[PDB]
């Protein structure tokens, strides 16, 4: 839970930023997937007039 | 690309930029729609975006980074950030953030921040180690904000007169008591120009609440810095939104050891707005005003203070009287003595069409020996004793003549000796 | 055939035209039904139609082109256009369009547009390249709209007095504060006649909201141009419909670099209408008025501005006071200082039955040195100083006598020197 670190910018900052970006993108993609699944399963279906 | 360079340019610049980007006829859409389309076209070439926005949070958990183009409202240009970033980098409302952002990705519709670069013009290190606003200790002002320009033009009078009428200090709680159509607009224009010329270090802030668009554009092209405004094209929702946005921005700045000076006009309209939005708690008093509805304006006037270690938050708000609205009357009554600086303008002198129109005996500052030096204070005492027996129109003409033969205040001082 | 030539003719003309067309007895149907039948009979001979209508869109997607015969309401004469044309030619509400139309074909019931010819009296080329209204920059008025006719008849007084009481400029935000039965009807008649005589280039627009049909017909036969009206034969729905129609028409015109001058009467009735249509948001204040219900009138008064590159939108709206309705009181209170031009009429002077009845000390214009020249402004200052000490009835009689011995304002000016 404490990914926040930093020292020796030139390469460590770049790599840590890339990995944090990958992590947040994965989290956002999975949240989008979950929200899409929720909207799909909660969408009421038509039955008859 | 950077978002601010799309911010500072007018609409025709966006038109020619979109024409450079080979875009459809874009004269029909909003400026923010044009900026969105141009940023999408730029990122389609495999480019990242650089943005800057003031942060705002709802109970929904996630945050929105607004720009000053819409005076901090929702729009296609604002950036969406997850609550995770707010939890990590210790973000909060009013914290202006600048950094890398990307256009909305597959299924998204607003921008998203990638990497923070400047948190209130500061690295995240000391931004996370920020002292809390209400946890601070208020003080009084010794740093005197000199209102005199020194050039001594035709209008500089209205500034230099304050140097002998109402001293201004950092973090002062000032309120203007004035009837409509008296000269407050040009007055605040003068004060903004003077503080920017004499003190360019302190970030300037002006509050245009419930005003006409002509005044909006005239003040956004005359103040010597970034400004915010709000007309009556939207209901009190926009007004309360911009009030919270500006108050949290000023709070975060003064927490970052900044010197903020907000100019609010007019405060009665803010009170009307806060009344209109807040539901009735079941008790109303005379004037059709709810009891605890004024709590938000109260707070907004109480945010002014003087930080001990460094920084200050001065608030100079104008109030409307003599409008005939008894509601407004009661409002001013609630604002009887909440501030330590009073600027009283009277319609009687302004009807004689001389400017400015100062109520010297009615205006003043509480605990003013802590602002200026001893000789200046003694000369202020002498001037007050000389101006008390005479009336107001004759006194105003006397002051105007005395400050018309002379330019700096030392000449008038020695002439009064 | 053209639709406008069926527009400008009275009912008896349509009767004889239908008799020429060998039609059944048509005295029973509406004028629009007669026009529909005549157009069907004309197209049955293998003919096309030429029409002109102001465009309006609902959420349904497609658009309707209304005429001024029904003051822009639904009818058998309005033209139906598909959303495809709106998407292609970049159409929007208020955009008056003239071109080829056909009667409703098999299964259809309203007219359909074939080929656009004039988009707001302009080719589609520059009509698609239209600057957005809210994206513009407001300004102030230097072009002085001279209200003096120069003929100097018996009633021209009420116009020339404004030349010394309330200067009029292009894009001015003007509001009249007047009790009922004081002389506002003839006042706006005079102002319309004067602006049409002195400035025939600017398109005239007059708003008759919630009025009696006699006033409707008297103003539709006295204004020097096209007019719109709305009586109380329908609920507030028609009122809000015509308000949106006229505001979008004026917006599209001023976007086409036009000079629009709208005369609204009365604005309190528009506020009542907007209150009646808009549902309650759960919060009501004193007067039985919703909080954010006044947002639409606010906006309508805020639409007035001055375009930088060219064109202007002046709005002169009348408000009703002294009616005893506290609701109305609160309404005027909301309209305390939203406009930069006030025309105050008092019942006390009108009870002495002299016309006009100007409240000189209460009326005025903010930032008026930018409208007229320097000598005219100095003479206005002199007249204001001369009229301030005296009362109102004596001052009105004095002004009437002084402008009765003389005809043009230069004579009164030099006589005041
Ligand atoms: N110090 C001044 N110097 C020159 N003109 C002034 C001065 N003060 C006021 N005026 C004039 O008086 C008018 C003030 O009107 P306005 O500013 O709209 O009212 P308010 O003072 O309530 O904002 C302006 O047109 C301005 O030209
Ligand atoms: N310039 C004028 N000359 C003569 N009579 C006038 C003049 N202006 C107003 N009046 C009188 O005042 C009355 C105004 O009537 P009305 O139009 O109902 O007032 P309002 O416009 O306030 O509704 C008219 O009956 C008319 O006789
Ligand atoms: F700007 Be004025 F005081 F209405
Ligand atoms: F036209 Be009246 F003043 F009702
Ligand atoms: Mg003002
Ligand atoms: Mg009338």
């Amino acid at each position: 839970r404490w990914l926040e670190l930093g020292l020796t910018d030139e390469e460590k900052q770049n790599q840590l930023e890339q990995l944090a970006e990958q992590y947040d993108e994965l989290k956002h993609e999975f949240e989008k997937k979950l929200e899409a699944k929720r909207r799909k399963i909660t969408q009421g279906d038509d039955l008859a007039p | 690309m950077n978002l601010t360079e799309l911010k500072n340019t007018p609409v025709s610049e966006l038109i020619t930029l979109g024409e450079n980007m080979g875009l459809e006829n874009l004269a029909r859409m909003r400026k923010q729609d044009i900026i969105f389309a141009i940023l999408k076209q730029h990122a389609k070439s495999g480019e990242d975006i650089f943005g800057d926005g003031v942060l705002e949070i709802l109970q929904d958990g996630f945050g929105f980074l607004r720009s000053a183009d819409s005076s901090y409202l929702a729009g296609p240009d604002d950036i969406y950030v997850s609550p995770s970033q707010i939890r990590r980098f210790n973000l909060r409302t009013g914290d202006t953030i600048s950094g890398k952002i990307r256009p909305p990705k597959e299924g998204e519709r607003y921008f998203a921040l990638l990497k923070v670069n400047e948190v209130n013009f500061d690295k995240p290190e000391n931004a996370r180690n920020k002292i809390l606003f209400e946890n601070l200790t208020p003080l009084h002002a010794n740093s005197r904000l000199r209102m005199e320009r020194g050039n001594g033009s035709t209008e500089d009078l209205t500034a230099r007169v304050l140097d002998l009428a109402s001293p201004i200090g950092r973090g002062q709680r000032g309120l203007i008591v004035a009837p409509p159509k008296a000269g407050k607009t040009m007055l605040l224009q003068n004060i903004a120009q003077s503080i920017a010329y004499n003190h360019p270090d302190c970030v300037l802030m002006v509050l245009l609440i419930d005003e006409r668009p002509e005044e909006v554009t005239e003040m956004q092209r005359l103040v010597k810095g970034e400004v915010v405004a709000s007309t009556f094209d939207e209901p009190a929702s926009r007004h309360v939104q911009v009030a919270e946005m500006v108050i949290e921005k000023a709070k975060r700045l003064v927490e970052h050891k900044k010197d903020v000076i907000i100019l609010l006009d007019s405060i009665t309209r803010l009170a009307r707005a806060y009344n209109t939005v807040v539901p009735a708690s079941g008790k109303v008093l005379t004037g059709g005003v709810d009891a605890n509805a004024l709590h938000r304006p109260k707070r907004f006037f109480g945010a002014a203070r003087n930080v001990e270690e460094g920084g200050s938050l001065t608030i100079i708000a104008t109030a409307l009287i003599d409008t005939g609205s008894k509601m407004d009357e009661v409002i001013y009554e609630e604002f009887k003595g909440t501030g330590n600086m009073e600027l009283h303008l009277s319609r009687k002198i302004a009807e004689k069409r001389v400017f400015p129109a100062i109520d010297y005996n009615r205006s003043g500052t509480r605990k003013e020996e802590l602002l200026t030096t001893q000789e200046e204070l003694q000369k202020m005492w002498i001037l007050r004793k000389i101006i008390h027996p005479m009336g107001e129109i004759d006194a105003m003409e006397f002051l105007i003549n005395k400050l018309a033969m002379t330019k700096t205040n030392d000449d008038f001082f020695e002439m009064m000796k």
